[PDB]
């Protein structure tokens, strides 16, 4: 009611309107500055 | 800073908004958190004087040293854009210039000389060195002054730079001469073999690099004249003939395994 | 992107019926007779085979 849709669960299980959502996250190593470099490394809790 | 727990680090919860203890869960601190101006042009005419001039304008004092650094950075950007350098080398050049300018030892030389010297240092330190003549082409400064300034920068700022090898210039020379990948590999192999086998005592790496270019050029369908080699390398045609006539014996040994002669 | 394994509505297998359907289009048959030669009686499976795009053939052109 009021502009809504009943959907077939079995159809959706069979691939009806199934889709994927790619998101991309971008990061660069901006070593500009005197000593403000950010090298790509696994950060352990000892340093950092 | 957790009570009842001396020497306890607090996990900062940027989602829950608290500072939380990994032994008992108390919270210290109720919540977590997280120079100049320009005077523009007047809109209304009520700010204009009888002679105009709007009576309100930017004084732009900003010290002398900051003005000098700004002009130097402008010169560095417009110099590095001419040979199309990536901005990492530009930022490294700015870093070296700021360290030199705050070192306070090179006031007696033109800022443009320190600028081009820092450009040469930054080009050296990224493993993609340019020749002195290439910097001199895009700079208003002679090779003598840039050499002396480079000598004073290395003496004063106390750093070490890697010695140039021939293989660094090979890709730029071949690509700017529009030569394919096989010519690149053959010329690089020729240059490195001529360096290691010792045919060229004390010869400049730029001369033997252009000699390896002439090697790879005068063996295939495409051929490059001495004048073009001197145009792209900056070494004189006499220096190319000197390197030619001194590298010409033992030619097949310098070549790689396959080249399609 | 590729032919579905099952019809969304009923559940009849239509994954194996794509290639042969294309063969029946290569054998100068009409699409209705090509569907009727496969046993796709209900119009849901006729919707499946008749209105499908083989975009995977487009994707295969690019290098892996
Ligand atoms: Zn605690
Ligand atoms: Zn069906």
């Amino acid at each position: 009611q009021e502009d809504s849709v009943i959907m077939n669960r079995s159809a959706v299980d069979r691939g009806f309107f199934r889709s994927v959502f790619y998101r991309s996250y971008k990061e660069q190593e901006s070593k500009k500055g005197f000593d403000q470099e950010e090298v790509f490394e696994k950060p352990t809790r000892e340093t950092c | 800073t957790c009570p009842n727990h001396p020497d306890a680090i607090l996990v900062e919860d940027y989602r829950a908004g608290d500072m939380i203890c990994p032994e008992c869960g108390l919270v210290v601190g109720d919540r977590v958190i997280d120079l100049s101006t320009m005077i523009g042009k007047g809109t209304g005419a009520a700010s204009f004087d009888e002679f105009g001039n709007s009576k309100y304008q930017n004084r732009r004092t900003m010290s002398s040293s900051d003005r000098a650094m700004m002009n130097a950075f402008k010169e560095i950007t417009t110099m590095a854009d001419r040979i199309n350098l990536p901005r990492n080398i530009v930022d490294r050049t700015n870093n070296l210039f700021k360290q030199v300018y705050e070192q306070k030892s090179l006031k007696g030389r033109a800022n443009d000389a320190i600028a081009s010297a820092c450009l040469y240092i930054a080009c050296r330190q990224e493993g993609v060195p340019r020749t002195f003549k290439e910097i001199c082409a895009v700079s208003r400064i002679s090779k003598k002054e840039i050499g002396r300034c480079f000598k004073l920068i290395l003496k004063a700022l106390e750093t070490s730079v890697d010695l140039i090898t021939t293989g660094d210039f090979m890709s730029r020379f071949c690509s700017n001469l529009c030569l394919p990948k096989q010519v690149q590999m053959a010329a690089t192999h020729i240059a490195r073999k001529a360096v290691e086998l010792d045919l060229v005592p004390g010869r400049s790496p730029i001369s033997v690099a252009a000699a390896a270019i002439y090697m790879a050029s005068q063996a295939s369908a495409e051929k490059r004249t001495q004048k073009e080699i001197g145009d792209i390398a900056g070494v004189a045609d006499v220096t190319i003939r000197q390197s030619y006539r001194l590298i010409y014996p033992r030619a097949p040994d310098l070549f790689p395994t396959d080249f399609k002669f | 992107m590729i032919i579905p394994v099952r019809c969304f509505t009923c559940g009849k297998i239509v994954g194996n019926k794509w290639e042969a359907y294309l063969g029946l289009l290569q054998a100068e048959y009409t699409e209705g007779d090509a569907l009727d030669a496969l046993g796709l009686k209900r119009y849901c499976c006729r919707r499946m085979l008749l209105a499908h795009v083989d975009l995977i053939e487009k994707l295969l052109n690019y290098a892996p």
